[PDB]
């Protein structure tokens, strides 16, 4: 389960 | 002639896609008038993803914390609010490329064009269908959150989907443009799984009509039957129940082909045990085409 | 994750689609800069198109016989010329929405996005592949001529196709943006038939690699074979002869999966002898050859 | 072979 925003 | 899975022209939607950044988290945003729409997990971090408190994380945020970049112009956010699973960022300048648009929530089986974007820039377009388990079989990578699904009727862009996350099986889940998810899904990195997928029935029947229209007739068989006979094969093969408002929608497709709606229903049963024994390049009954998609493409 | 038939954002092309009318015949035109490109059979009628002479029909027309309509603006034609099977109509107003563009001639197997238009208005977009028999399996109605095929690299829209006619078998044929047709086809309603179509090999192999990324690996095996012996079975099902340049472009996809190219040719071979046996690959029950190795990396990777 | 322009 991945929230598909770019996390840095 | 010819039948293909074709998507709506995304030109009017490409003019509304911006990039939304809160701290270091970034996704895509929908710039309509002076309001930007985007998923609410942009306010999260790599550590606030298991058990996120969106209402508390938003209280800790101010207007300057939201960085919206519309190409060369960075939009100044002068207002923010949360509605379900999306954010509303009120900017000072209304979008000059705003088309006629409404927000709708689609039913399972209905199709819509997905404009995949990354950092506010469109990447690709493809037609997708609301699966019965309330998921979509799309193609999304990291940074694709904020990508929207839409349908175009004349000049009206009916926004009906916004991407959020991906399930461990490869399917994706999102919300409407009001924040309400499609299904029992939440914007948390908790172990979530969608229900068992059934088959959209009104969609395979419309695809069956598109075959005899554009050429393929080698599979036609020879039976006529009634409505109850359709249920004698629907429940075992995980096929969605037919309604009576439906057979009115398959009406124009049945009259154009001379084969009544229920006359085509007789061909379904023999097709499910042994198969076809290619049909538009597919060896399976395709349920990703709505009767509206067939009329728009075949007889329009 | 996920693999889908993806088309390029048609926004930059929707700003160039206009409608060109000559008498009662009407099709779509491509408005780039101050020149409009469209098929040359718009100057024809319903009665002079079996054996049409095109070079006089242009000399029997003037600039005022061509009516170019960009939405509500009627563009004044200030010049006309013919280049191969397309018309070039110089208008007085340059298109303010002209993107960076080139004209390219693709090879069979390469893909491009088709923006289907009618009366100068775009209707839909879908990915198409140049079949080895120089046709495309598209979706076109009457009045779809002038619809263009394109590829977008960053902000450059490389135009490579323009629709013209439809073959009696259901497939379609067109020219590049210089008028040169794709194949042995001509823009006249004479008895024409497309040659026997082959299968793009690198496209199935790249499509197979896209399945390994998405979990599907039931078609993989331990067999390793040689290129010629794979070709000695490729030309048997006369899949297109695979070259060493072909094995080279499949390298980046082979390194990401660790599966050697020759090992996938053996996985392809056993697939043609036994079939699927009730199994699907990427949701399709057949080998899809409409996906370029570039299309897979663009979708599966960053 | 059909030329796919609208002839009237």
């Amino acid at each position: 389960v991945k929230l598909q925003a770019i996390f840095r | 002639s010819g039948f293909r899975k074709m998507a709506f022209p995304s030109g009017k939607v490409e003019g509304c896609m911006v990039q939304v950044t809160c701290g270091t988290t970034t996704l895509n945003g929908l710039w309509l008038d002076d309001v930007v729409y985007c998923p609410r997990h942009v306010i999260c971090t790599s550590e606030d993803m298991l058990n996120p408190n969106y209402e508390d994380l938003l209280i800790r945020k101010s207007n300057h914390n939201f960085l919206v970049q519309a190409g060369n112009v960075q939009l100044r956010v002068i207002g923010h609010s949360m509605q379900n699973c999306v954010l509303k960022l009120k900017v000072d300048t209304a979008n000059p490329k705003t088309p006629k648009y409404k927000f709708v929530r689609i039913q399972p089986g209905q199709t819509f064009s997905v404009l995949a974007c990354y950092n506010g820039s469109p990447s690709g377009v493809y037609q997708c269908a609301m699966r019965p388990n309330f998921t979509i079989k799309g193609s999304f990578l990291n940074g694709s959150a904020g990508s929207v699904g839409f349908n175009i009727d004349y000049d009206c862009v009916s926004f009906c989907y916004m991407h959020h996350m991906e399930l461990p099986t490869g399917v994706h889940a999102g919300t409407d443009l009001e924040g309400n998810f499609y299904g029992p899904f939440v914007d948390r990195q908790t172990a979530q799984a969608a229900g068992t997928d059934t088959t959209i029935t009104v969609n395979v029947l419309a695809w069956l009509y598109a075959a005899v229209i554009n050429g393929d007739r080698w599979f036609l068989n020879r039976f006529t039957t009634t409505l109850n006979d359709f249920n004698l094969v629907a429940m075992k093969y995980n096929y969605e129940p037919l309604t009576q408002d439906h057979v009115d929608i398959l009406g124009p497709l049945s009259a154009q082909t001379g084969i009544a709606v229920l006359d085509m229903c007789a061909s379904l049963k023999e097709l499910l045990q042994n198969g076809m024994n290619t049909i538009l390049g597919s060896a399976l009954l395709e349920d990703e085409f709505t009767p509206f998609d067939v009329v728009r493409q075949c007889s329009g």
